């Protein structure tokens, strides 16, 4: 679309072919551009997820404040989703409103982790290595990127062994032994 | 387990961090709480926050052992390990077994060859929960070190009077007794924190007729360790002294363990301060 | 064969000149006057050029001094008044409460002087004048035009105080 | 480029350096020859990985290995470590796993230090 | 009028009343009653020391929306 | 410390003073020295140098 | 395959749409490829905006609204398995039709 | 002159009797400062508030258990009795014996 005129824009003020209301500022489409994330449903089921947490901390917030059921229940969930690695503190019942996003689901992605495990020097580099075979999080090798890693699944997240990544780290520290195959 | 004690180092950390902000939102939340009960006004500041009394509807509904002694305090029973200084003497030895026979979980550990970075990890791996260090100056005990695991409180004290079993009992056994704690004398923070880092070394739950009493009392930040014996008598109790008698001075608290020189100190003896005479930190 | 990391091609909002934020997406230190001293205004001598305000020519009806002759009284010089296009149509816009202002301002010693700007603000107006050429004297009663006009340096202020005009920042009136 | 293998082989603070590459039957220790290791009364512990599997095995490799740290007896054993693992890790990238599984086996059957670090850590009681 | 429930009570027994469909209590009074409520008592006491303008700010609605809903509320 | 005593009774009677630097680093006076006679050991806040000079305040 | 395909109203352009997310825009007379998409999807329909720039797709749940280039601009989250596309070219209304019952009018123009 | 520091107080026959009589007094009285053991009607309206509150929480910790779990999650779900009546529906049976105990008859 060319430039519109004065006298066009007054009558065509609504006019927008890229940006619409229901597309709610392509948040979608920004957050995954941010952590990478291949397939386009994956913002919306994260979202309904998040929907979800959000619905149920509003409903005991509306039960009444010194309620043994609303104190017991929002802690498990506090601690359901800092042990999922979602909320980074327990402190507030509020975070259950404010800090559960989308992207906070999307920075426990795996290709996230290792970019923060400073394994992979981008998002996009991690998602290739993940895919061309290079990850294991404990024994069990892990070509998913969308793979979610908890808190405690962190610690073993690691090369594979007999990873061309892992020789060149070794050889680069000239500490590569063959005899443990590196 | 080298990746695991890190990453809970670094939230540890982290949690210290974000507690001043959460405790300045604490404040801000108690001025709203007094406000609703007593039907005062609000200041103009937390009268124009929209989002904290937005966010009060979910934070109504919030309400005291240490953070590093939370996770255990009065489940599982503490495990010592007391060692002592590189080439320990026979003096030194003896109290070393004095010490261990006074905590109730505690096993004296030759100091050998190891190393601390290498003692600290077995003590990790194996699953203790404090380690006790003792140094001595020709015989004479100096120096006592308490250090918590994982990643626990280091407080290191300096003794003086001290007084062994070995010299003043001629004969007689220890009772061995989940024994009943005096804390004296311990008001400000510092104090508290002293008395939560030496009660945790102590089995949680004695019986009611314990009759061994361990004395920990604050005199001029001086605290004299007593131990005793007492039969209740009809007319009174009578007060056998059953162990060793020394005088220990917190000079040194730190965020860390042992091994660890880095670590934060939450407190320090400041010996040249002009104005050191004066106040009474414990 | 196949890149690795493929990803759908969508809208980058944040780079892309199709949408209307992306779309938006020398130096200059003007000269000191050389009719200036340090603060004085040495170049202007009578007969002086008065730009006169709206609630000047008001509080001078209210306090019942004449215009041309009260300003000759307050300089003991001859003066030219100057009334701008939007001065003037500020006191039409005034409405019919104002009527005997405006036939006060339409006396023929007052002088007329042209606007060439869209709107009608006495208060911009004057004070661009008054920013391009030191040769005027600033007549008026508003508070925040007065405050404009002291902190201007060489821009003597007149003004309607009790019985007759009081000038400021002039120091040949003694 | 030949051939080449790189091990490491620990007792306590010392650490031997093994390089294993295609060769003629050189085995240098430090730039010096084998056969001048000491002390004398040692040097059959750095033989044994040798005698153990034949020097047929060493007929067409090449051995250098570098140490530093530690004793004399740590580190004859860091030595016969690293050239034991060395031997391994070339007869399993250049040679045939079976002739690696032989000499496992009988480096295992005679002493396991040859191959896995021993590693005295403190236990606590 | 010193006395503070009775007071609070009288100026939320509309809510109530609106709600409810007594539980005038704060530790019995559940879902949108207290929601509402607590707005009404947290903009009671912000009022006084707050600026209107930033204490009462109006959601933002349409013109055409909001002239609507006003003359139909005034009818 | 040297030459502020002259033997190591005359230090232990002055043991536990404050003592500075013409620096201004604050120190103690903590033991006497066996051999030679008139030095003792000090602690200070900071090291300090060969350059420096301790001085006593007394009255 | 299957390709369902559509004519530009003018015929200049083509846009074919495989059953199996093989989804391509041309210039069929040139032999020019406008925009060409592998959405590894079941497709049903598609058509073209009032021009060639803009066209619509009717995916296995919703429907996506891409440029000339081939770039997703709009994923109608309102209009729920279309498999009946159509355009209003006076109108600039899309109008999707499919298995849920419901018939709907979406302005292109506004959104 | 000036000291920098306290000295290290001295125990005397004061000082000692002095602790021993507030150890006296502190076991009289039973107060001693010992670490705890630790552990381990509603209305209708309520009750409708609490039952739409643990189904929910029971659908979301079922989706959050399926996205981080490491196996398959399973969806949120005693009368004297023969234990071949226990079984499930099929020819045979393995135990014969009724399930109440002798104690528990
Ligand atoms: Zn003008």
């Amino acid at each position: 679309v060319r430039k519109l005129k004065h006298h066009e824009q007054k009558l065509l003020k609504k006019v927008d072919f890229l940006e619409w209301k229901q597309d709610q500022g392509h948040r979608d489409t920004q957050v995954m551009r941010t952590y990478h994330i291949q397939n386009r449903e994956d913002y919306h089921k994260y979202n309904r997820i998040c929907g979800d947490i959000r619905r149920l901390a509003n409903k005991l917030s509306l039960l009444p404040p010194t309620d043994p059921f609303r104190r017991k229940h929002e802690q498990l969930l506090l601690d359901k989703l800092y042990a999922m690695g979602v909320l980074t503190t327990k402190s507030k019942i509020s975070d259950l409103e404010n800090k559960v996003t989308v992207s906070a689901i999307c920075r426990r992605r795996l290709p996230v982790i290792m970019h923060r495990l400073k394994m992979a020097e981008t998002i996009q580099d991690a998602v290739k290595f993940i895919e061309q075979g290079h990850v294991r999080v404990g024994p069990n090798l892990i070509n998913d990127p969308a793979y979610l890693v908890t808190r405690n699944m962190e610690d073993y997240v690691t090369w594979v062994d007999n990873s061309k990544i892992k020789k060149t780290l070794l050889r680069y520290r000239n500490q590569i032994d063959d005899f443990d195959f590196s | 387990m080298l990746r695991r004690q890190a990453r809970e180092r670094r939230e540890y950390l982290y949690r210290k961090a974000q507690e001043l902000q959460d405790s300045q939102l604490q404040q801000k939340r108690q001025i709203i709480k007094q406000a609703l009960a007593q039907g005062k006004p609000l200041p103009k500041e937390l009268a124009e926050d929209e989002s904290l009394q937005k966010d009060f509807r979910y934070d109504q509904s919030l309400k005291q052992v240490d953070d590093e002694y939370a996770a255990t305090s009065g489940i599982m029973d503490p495990r010592i390990i007391v060692t002592t200084s590189r080439d320990p003497s026979t003096r030194l030895s003896q109290f070393a077994k004095e010490i261990k026979l006074l905590f109730p979980n505690a096993v004296r550990l030759n100091r050998g060859n190891y190393v601390m970075p290498n003692l600290v990890d077995a003590c990790k791996k194996s699953g203790t929960t404090d380690l006790v260090v003792l140094h001595e100056h020709r015989g004479v005990p100096t120096s006592l070190t308490i250090s918590h695991f994982p990643h626990g409180p280091t407080a290191q004290f300096s003794l003086h009077n001290v007084v062994m079993r070995h010299d003043i009992i001629n004969a007689g056994n220890q009772s061995e007794v989940n024994p009943h704690l005096i804390f004296d004398n311990f008001t400000t923070a510092l104090g508290k924190r002293v008395v939560c880092i030496l009660k945790h070394l102590f089995n949680a739950g004695p019986k009611k007729d314990s009759e061994r009493v361990i004395t920990f009392a604050n005199r001029g930040d001086f605290i004299s360790v007593r131990q005793h014996v007492y039969v209740r008598t009809r007319e009174g109790v009578e007060i056998a002294e059953v162990g060793p008698r020394f005088e220990m001075r917190l000079f040194e608290l730190r965020l860390g363990t042992l091994e660890n020189k880095d670590a934060d100190v939450e407190w320090q003896l400041r010996r040249f301060i002009r104005t050191a005479n004066k106040k009474d930190y414990l | 064969t196949r890149k690795f990391g493929l990803v759908k091609r969508t809208l980058n909002t944040k780079k892309d000149q199709r949408l209307k934020k992306n779309q938006e997406n020398t130096r200059n230190i003007p000269q000191v006057s050389s009719a200036l001293f340090f603060q004085y205004n040495q170049a202007i001598k009578p007969p002086y050029q008065v730009l006169i305000d709206t609630n000047f020519i008001n509080f001078s009806i209210q306090k019942k001094v004449d215009i041309v002759r009260g300003m000759m009284d307050c300089l003991l010089a001859k003066c030219n008044p100057l009334i701008t296009d939007c001065v003037m149509a500020e006191l039409e816009k005034l409405g019919p409460k104002y009527r005997i202002a405006l036939k006060l301002a339409r006396d023929p010693r007052i002088k007329r002087l042209s606007c060439s700007h869209k709107g009608t603000y006495a208060d911009d107006c004057l004070v661009h004048r008054v920013l391009q050429h030191k040769c005027y004297i600033v007549a008026t009663n508003d508070a925040g035009l007065k405050q404009r006009i002291r902190k201007i340096p060489g821009i003597p202020l007149m003004s309607v105080g009790g019985h007759a005009y009081v000038i400021e920042k002039l120091p040949d009136v003694f | 480029a030949v051939p080449s293998v790189q091990t490491f082989g620990k007792k306590k603070s010392a650490t031997a350096v093994a390089h294993v590459k295609a060769g003629k039957g050189l085995i240098k220790v430090n730039g010096s020859p084998i056969t001048l290791v000491e002390p004398e009364i040692l040097r059959f512990k750095v033989y044994e990985p040798l005698l153990l599997v034949g020097l047929d095995k060493f007929s067409n490799i090449d051995i250098r290995v570098r140490v530093t740290g530690g004793g004399h007896v740590s580190q004859v054993y860091a030595i016969r470590q690293a050239i034991a693992k060395g031997l391994v890790a070339y007869h399993q990238k250049y040679v045939d796993e079976q002739s690696k599984n032989e000499l496992k086996k009988a480096f295992t059957s005679y002493d396991r230090t040859l191959l896995i670090a021993d590693s005295r850590r403190p236990e606590p009681k | 009028q010193n006395d503070l429930e009775l007071q609070q009570f009288l100026r939320e027994s509309h809510l109530l009343s609106a709600f409810n469909n007594i539980v005038y209590q704060d530790d019995q009074v559940i879902g949108k009653a207290r929601s509402r409520t607590l707005e009404m008592r947290l903009n009671r006491l912000s009022r006084v020391n707050g600026h209107q303008d930033k204490i009462n700010k109006l959601e933002k609605v349409p013109m055409h929306i909001r002239r609507g809903m006003i003359d139909k509320h005034v009818k | 410390i040297k030459d502020m005593f002259s033997s190591a009774m005359e230090v232990a009677r002055f043991e536990g003073a404050q003592i500075k630097t013409v620096s201004g680093i604050r120190g103690e006076i903590k033991r006497a020295l066996s051999k030679p006679e008139g030095h003792y050991r000090a602690a200070f806040e900071d090291k300090i140098l060969m350059s420096d000079i301790v001085i006593l305040r007394s009255w | 395959g299957p390709y369902h395909i559509k004519y530009a109203k003018n015929g200049t352009h083509l846009l074919i749409t495989g059953r199996k997310g093989h989804v391509a825009s041309m210039d069929w007379r040139k032999g020019q490829l406008r925009a060409e998409l592998f959405l590894n999807e079941t497709c049903h329909s598609a058509t073209y905006l009032q021009n060639e720039q803009y066209f619509a797709v009717a995916q296995k749940k919703y429907t996506f609204i891409y440029d000339h280039e081939g770039t997703e601009l709009h994923r109608l989250k309102q209009h729920i398995e279309a498999r009946h596309l159509d355009f209003l070219p006076y109108h600039y209304l899309l109008v999707t039709a499919g298995e849920t019952g419901w018939l709907k009018y979406h302005d292109v123009s506004t959104g | 002159f000036d000291r920098t520091a306290k000295p290290v107080p001295v125990i005397t026959s004061e000082v000692t009797e002095s602790l021993e009589d507030m150890i006296r007094r502190r076991i009289q009285d039973s107060n001693f400062d010992d670490l705890q053991r630790r552990t381990l009607a509603l209305s209708e309206e309520l009750q409708k508030a609490h039952s739409e509150i643990s189904e929910l929480y029971a659908n979301l910790v079922y989706k959050l258990d399926v996205l981080s779990s490491v196996h398959f999650v399973p969806k949120p779900a005693r009368v004297e009795t023969p234990t071949i009546s226990m079984e499930d529906a099929q020819p045979l049976y393995m135990s014969n014996a009724s399930s109440l105990a002798p104690q528990e008859i």
